[PDB]
């Protein structure tokens, strides 16, 4: 009982298997990315790249 | 369909193949029968000699 926590949070999300359209810019660091099949205008995004 | 995801480019040239086709024949239908502007309707008497 003698004791205290310190202010502090952590987040748990998990995985599944999904397909990405990822965007690498010039420098070579992925700026931004389209989870494929999360709503039909991103399975749009997919199909246009 | 992981498999196939190697070929998204083969199925996008097959899918904007087949887009163009139904926009043609949209189009066709369009200058076919589209050609008036304005709808003229029949007149009440069919005094056409
Ligand atoms: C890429 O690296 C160069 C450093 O030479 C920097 O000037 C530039 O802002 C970087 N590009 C982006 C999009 O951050």
């Amino acid at each position: 009982s003698g004791w205290t926590a310190g202010a502090a949070a952590y987040y748990v999300g998990y995985l599944q298997p999904r397909t990405f359209l990822l965007k690498y810019n010039e420098n070579g660091t992925i700026t931004d990315a389209v989870d494929c099949a999360l709503d039909p205008l991103s399975e749009t995004k997919c199909t246009l790249k | 369909s992981n498999l196939l995801l190697q070929y998204g480019s083969f199925c996008t040239q097959l899918n904007r193949a087949l887009t163009g086709i139904a926009v043609e024949q949209d189009k066709n239908t369009q200058e076919v029968f589209a050609q008036v502007k304005q709808i003229y309707k029949t007149p009440p008497i069919k005094d056409f000699g």
